[PDB]
């Protein structure tokens, strides 16, 4: 359980670290 | 005067801001995803207010304006400014942009901004057309991404006919737009229909009817967490009268978990009093912080009265309270609750008497909770048991009340089926996490 | 066999020649070359001789290969 | 001769159904748990100080996640096939 | 995202207080001397 | 005071004495973790902030 | 037209669940 | 025309079910006969809003009362379903009209009878929902709401010997039927938590527990619920609660869910 | 004639979702073969 | 207000006029109040099962719309299709559309399974089944352009619809044309193609 919950947390910070990414990008076309 | 200068300098930031709503909007269309919709409806709220007339005249006048019979709608709903200095032309469309016809997703938008803002001043008949005729736009539109904001609309519809204080016109037609949803598997658009169409069931008290429901309907998860507090509200209070105690508890106290952290008082207030009341009736004392804090101090205090008139096992204290205040429950919905808890209020003794003692006689019991004969307290406790309050058993041989030994519960498998709960909500969550991923092209 | 396999791809889609480069975006950067040359090889038979501009951007990189 | 060269590093049946040393997987555990707690230190200080801990976190969540699973299961499988 | 369709409806200490500071009883002073000269004879 | 390890049975009258487990390091640290990635999630919620 | 769409639509569909596979095996090869 | 010609021919039909029912002996078969009819009749008349037309307040009065007349009349049968048909179909004139017409007493006995015969049943719940139906001044105020919610309220408490004593507060007679069952459903509640909660029970006392005043009818109880008879007359619930499950490793349901947390960490998705 | 719509637009929302799904594989490949490369 | 449903008693009864006003009152009342009458369920199908009942077609259609607000669309098919005329055939209603929508598909799945064994093995076709999709078939012909028919017909084989759509009104032949293009490019079957050409042969 809590190797599973260091892998849960570890991939939502990948998806807010991705998310503020492209919309950095997206932001930065204009 | 400079205020007026102020005012229309606000009012031009607000139409920047619902140009960019709908420049969103296009996007979304555009661009294959339903993302954008759902910003633009969360930005909605924002620009909600710090509106006015004119603002919605000018947008309006800067949006359509494809001499369409929506100009002849919405026009002479709401006023016009006159003929100002600063006539600045605000054109979003110029020329082929403004030739085609307007998408689902703006036209859509600024109808809501109109009613709103009509709701906003008050006059609920103005809006009543507005919003009939914005439902007759969108009923034959097939667009997924409208479905979103569909959704919106659909609440604020609701919203409406509560001013109207009718509700019942429209239950129909609420029911065949979320059979509408339920066939096109739409998730936001059912979830807001389900939870409108449950306070419709609730304001008209056919609690049967939403239970059914509730049975036969199924709630989608990947909704909005606001939804989904409504809708775990809704069940709560189903489950509490419907008896069902333990689930009601659990649902209500996941709708509190599940509410805007601090942005919704009133259902906070409304969710902490269905809460505390129904773990009354279960026998638990609640948290006494509810009560302490800044915003439900006043609005609990009642209720912290009747807590306090049933922990101390004062029956008058709760005649009492129910005599000044108890009719304020009757503008809070609990009142049928208050009188279930008045009678099962010795639960709660026995639940104590449970906790601290474990090998208590009857007589001792009967002593301790005022009941008046032994074998009163031998069908109190026995009651008590069978339904799942207390975890004894009585030795009527001699007469005394054994609780069940507690059993080294690591050394069984109760803590395997709790690591197995959180084990799979956490891959779960990874797998939610990593199966977006949003990479653009 | 790898490399006939994919140079298959032109054979299976040049009747459909906007789906090939779709799926051979990617075959066209594996660890092994001789998937890329079948990568590149199916690029050249599905599409004949349109201008795709898009078949043409993938092999503009792969012609830097390090592997001949 | 490929299969029978195979049959060179080939684990025996036995092997499946072994189990680790009970003793010595509560010491890796404990180990390898210790470790997860100091990257954690790490990787906390990381993203806080953002606006390789994360590597070796998941490296080492492989490593307990394979052992652990692996080691339940046979423990459950050898408690049904011999009774 | 705020819930308008439900509307939003001294004491002023910042300790914590407990179910038990509510509850009204005498003094420990009382209970100790009552009980001393209760057991006492 | 934490000296030998045992407790008194008053109600027959008996000393009992034990072998004082450890404590399960594993679970110490699991709890170490648990606050470590509190802390994480603390951190993320500053973060998320930007859309 | 619309039964142009809808067999267009089928079409991309079936070739995204071969490319979706493919990336699968080949995502296993890549671990291996 | 004809709608009025059949309004009256439902009037004297009506007339003579009252002259029938008013009597103090209201024969089984000739009311229900005239009560069929009068559904027949009442089906040709209106069941539902439907027409924008003003309908007569009359017609949903005496479509109320003979619906009232029929609930009435299911009891004497004692049939079950003939009371909760009529219940469901005259609620509809309850809460649909009643801006429209008035409350006369017999609605709220009906509407007594309707919670009591949920606590025959042992429909709780829906006793609740239907109490929450009903406005909050009714509850207390009228004794034909008061009584039923007091025997709930004492069943709630345990206050078996309560709802026992309050037994002769009823004031009619269709109270009593449901009042019967009431004391079965009772009995049958007060052996299920005999079950739950103790584990040896002696018949003496359990005489006094389950208010039987023959030992025959509990002889009843000994071959309906065939309560096991110990070596000195201890009946005995040990087989009731037991301690399974602790014994034997589940290892199979447990091996699926390792095999399952395998399948969730090796998915390439 | 709302076969066709009804139709289109749930094999749109599906190829859409597969779509976006199949482009994040493509990430992950290509940084593990990223990885394997180096 | 109509707040209840208690109508479904009426269907206990054993009266049959009893039991068609109940059900007429409920087909009028399925799109509200589909919450109780889910419970009801075999007490309207034995309506249906029972031969000797007068209207057990209105019991049938009741049924399916109500399985159709359940969402189990497998049995409100079965249940539409079992009960006549007044079942499908008005082709106003929302429930109208999806109930023909789904039972098209059938009959599409079912066509490429005989298709697949036509010596004599093929599974048989509802006749009900073939009334309402040449109904609908007739419809969208005299409805509106033909582009439509022909398609849903070279779906489910049904060659004899499909030279009924070529050789009607049809505008102009360019559409013929616009056909060979699909029987050329959105279509694997050879086994079909040999059919599809043949007619398309015949036609010109």
């Amino acid at each position: 359980y809590l190797a599973s919950l260091i892998r849960s947390v570890v991939a939502l910070h990948n998806l807010i670290n991705n998310k503020i990414a492209n919309r950095d990008a997206e932001k930065k076309e204009g | 005067a400079a205020a007026e200068h102020s005012q229309r300098e606000l009012d031009t930031v607000t139409l920047e801001d619902i140009k960019e709503h709908v420049k969103q909007l296009e996007k979304a269309v555009s661009g294959k995803e339903p993302r954008f919709v759902l910003r633009a409806l969360r930005m909605l709220p924002s620009t909600s207010r710090r509106l006015n007339h004119y603002v919605l005249y000018k947008a309006v006048q800067g949006f359509f304006t494809s001499n369409n019979a929506t100009r002849d709608f919405l026009l002479p709903f709401l006023e016009e400014p006159m003929d100002t200095e600063a006539d600045l032309q605000f054109r979003p469309r110029t020329g082929k942009a403004a030739s085609t016809p307007l998408l689902p997703e703006v036209e859509a938008y600024l109808q809501l901004l109109v009613v709103i803002f009509m709701m906003n001043s008050k006059r609920y008949k103005e809006a009543q057309k507005i919003s009939d005729d914005l439902m007759q736009k969108i009923s034959t539109q097939n667009r997924r991404a409208l479905d979103l904001v569909a959704a919106k609309c659909y609440y604020y519809h609701a919203r409406v006919y509560e001013f109207l204080d009718k509700l019942d016109v429209v239950r129909s037609f609420l029911h065949a737009r979320l059979r509408t949803a339920t066939l096109r598997h739409d998730a936001d658009g059912q979830a807001t229909l389900l939870n409108l169409l449950l306070r419709n069931y609730l304001h008209y008290s056919l609690y049967d009817q939403a239970e059914k429901l509730v049975s036969k309907s199924v709630f989608p998860e990947q909704a909005n967490n606001n939804e989904w507090a409504r809708y775990l509200y809704y069940t709560g209070r189903i489950k509490a009268i419907q008896l069902e105690y333990s689930e009601a508890r659990r649902t209500m106290t996941n709708a509190l978990r599940k509410a805007p952290q601090h942005t919704a008082v009133g259902f906070k207030q409304t969710v902490h009093k269905l809460l505390i009341v129904v773990e009354l009736l279960l026998g638990e004392i609640p948290d006494r912080l509810q009560f302490r804090q800044p915003s439900l101090k006043r609005s609990l205090m009642p209720y912290f009265l009747l807590t306090q008139a049933v922990r101390t096992g004062n029956l008058a204290k709760f005649n009492q309270v129910l005599d000044q205040f108890g009719e304020k429950f009757q503008a809070d919905g609990t009142y049928t609750l208050i009188i279930r808890l008045r009678h099962n209020v010795i639960k709660t003794g026995v639940r104590m008497i449970s906790l601290s003692y474990s090998r208590i006689s009857l007589a001792d019991i009967a002593q301790k909770l005022q009941l008046d004969s032994p074998e009163d307290a031998e069908f109190i406790v026995a009651k008590a048991i069978r339904d799942g309050v207390i975890e004894a058993s009585i030795n009527h041989e001699k007469g005394y009340v054994q609780s069940k030994e507690m059993i080294d519960i690591y050394s069984t498998r109760e803590p395997q089926l709790a690591f197995h709960q959180r084990i799979s909500f956490c891959l779960d969550i990874h797998n939610m996490s990593v199966k977006a991923m949003r990479f653009p092209p | 066999v790898r490399r006939a396999a994919v140079e298959s791809l032109g054979f299976i889609l040049f009747r459909t020649p906007e789906q090939c480069p779709s799926v051979v975006s990617l075959l066209s950067e594996s660890y092994n070359p001789h998937v890329r040359y079948g990568a590149a090889m199916a690029l050249g038979i599905c599409c004949a001789g349109t201008g795709n501009k898009e078949a043409i951007n993938l092999l503009e990189p792969m012609t830097n290969d390090p592997v001949n | 001769e490929q299969k029978m060269l195979l049959n060179l590093h080939k684990k025996s049946w036995m092997e499946g159904l072994t189990l680790q040393d009970y003793s010595e997987h509560c010491k890796h555990n404990e180990s390898v748990v210790k470790e997860m707690l100091e990257l954690a230190k790490n990787y906390n200080k990381a993203v806080e100080e953002e606006d390789d801990p994360k590597r070796h976190l998941e490296e080492h969540v492989d490593v307990l996640m394979t052992s652990n699973i692996v080691q339940c299961l046979a423990a459950m499988l050898d408690t049904v096939v011999f009774k | 995202d705020e819930f308008e369709e439900f509307p939003a409806e001294e004491d002023a200490h910042v300790w914590e207080d407990n179910w038990d500071d509510d509850n009204v009883e005498d003094d420990f002073s009382n209970q100790l001397r009552a009980e001393l000269e209760k057991h006492g004879y | 005071d934490k000296k030998f390890h045992g407790i008194l049975d008053q109600g027959e009258g008996v000393l009992i004495i034990f072998d004082e487990p450890p404590v399960d390091k594993t679970y110490e640290a699991a709890l170490e973790t648990i606050q470590n990635m509190s802390k994480v999630v603390d951190s993320l919620y500053n973060k998320a902030k930007k859309l | 037209d619309l039964y142009s769409r809808y067999k267009k639509l089928q079409q991309e569909l079936e070739f995204l669940e071969v490319q979706e596979e493919y990336i699968k095996d080949e995502q296993k090869n890549l671990k291996k | 025309a004809t709608s009025g010609a059949v309004l009256q021919a439902a009037t004297g039909m009506y007339e003579q079910l009252k002259g029938e029912w008013n009597r103090k002996s209201p024969n089984l078969s000739k009311c229900g006969e005239e009560l069929g009819r009068l559904k027949l009749v009442l089906l040709e008349l209106n069941f539902l809003p439907t027409t924008g037309t003003k309908l007569t307040k009359q017609q949903l009065i005496l479509a109320r009362d003979i619906l009232e007349i029929g609930a009435q009349w299911s009891i004497l049968r004692k049939d079950i379903p003939s009371f909760e048909r009529y219940m469901a179909q005259l609620k509809c004139y309850y809460f649909d009209y009643k801006e429209q017409l008035p409350e006369s007493a017999y609605m709220h006995q009906l509407l007594g009878l309707n919670l009591l015969f949920l606590l025959s049943q042992n429909r709780v719940a829906e006793f609740h929902t239907e109490l929450e139906r009903l406005p909050a001044k009714d509850i207390q105020t009228n004794v034909y709401i008061k009584h039923p919610v007091s025997l709930e309220q004492y069943l709630m408490e345990g206050s078996y010997n309560k709802v026992f004593l309050a037994k002769g507060n009823i004031p009619a007679e269709s109270y009593t039927f449901f009042i019967d069952i009431l004391l079965d459903t009772i009995r049958d509640e007060i052996a299920g938590c005999i079950e739950k909660a103790y584990e040896k029970i002696l018949f003496t006392e359990a005489t006094r527990i389950l208010f039987f005043n023959t030992p025959k009818k509990m002889t009843d109880y000994a071959k309906k619920r065939g309560w096991v008879l110990g070596p000195n007359n201890y009946y005995s619930f040990a087989s009731q609660q037991q301690k399974p499950e602790d014994t034997t490793i589940p290892s199979t349901e447990l091996a699926k869910q390792v095999i399952e947390y395998a399948r969730q960490l090796e998915m390439i998705v | 004639r709302q076969y066709y719509l009804s139709k289109i637009e749930e094999l749109q929302l599906i190829v859409n979702d597969k779509s976006q799904n199949l482009r994040r594989l493509q990430a992950q490949r290509n940084e593990l073969n990223a990885k394997v490369r180096l | 207000i109509t707040s209840a449903a208690g109508i479904i008693s009426l269907l206990d009864e054993d009266e049959p006029q009893l039991k068609e006003f109940a059900l007429h009152k409920l087909n009028a009342v399925v799109n509200d109040f589909w919450a109780e009458i889910s419970e009801s369920v075999d007490k309207i199908e034995v309506l249906y099962e029972d031969e000797g009942f007068r209207s057990r077609q209105f019991a049938a259609l009741v049924a399916s719309k109500v399985f159709y607000h359940l969402g189990a669309f497998e049995e409100s098919l079965n249940y539409a299709l079992g009960a006549g005329d007044l079942f499908n055939v008005n082709d106003n209603s929302e429930y109208v559309e999806t109930i023909i929508a789904k039972c098209i598909d059938h009959y599409t799945k079912q066509c490429v399974e005989n298709a697949d064994l036509p010596e004599g093995e093929k599974k048989p076709i509802d006749q009900r089944l073939e009334g309402i999709v040449n109904k609908m078939f007739q419809r969208c012909l005299d409805d509106h352009k033909y582009k439509q028919a022909i398609g849903i017909a070279l779906e489910t084989r049904r060659l004899d619809v499909f030279e009924k759509t070529i050789l009607e009104s049809n505008d102009v032949p360019g559409m013929l044309a616009y056909s060979l293009k699909l029987c050329m490019s959105l279509m694997q079957n050879k086994q079909f193609r040999n059919k599809v050409l043949r007619v398309l042969v015949k036609i010109y």
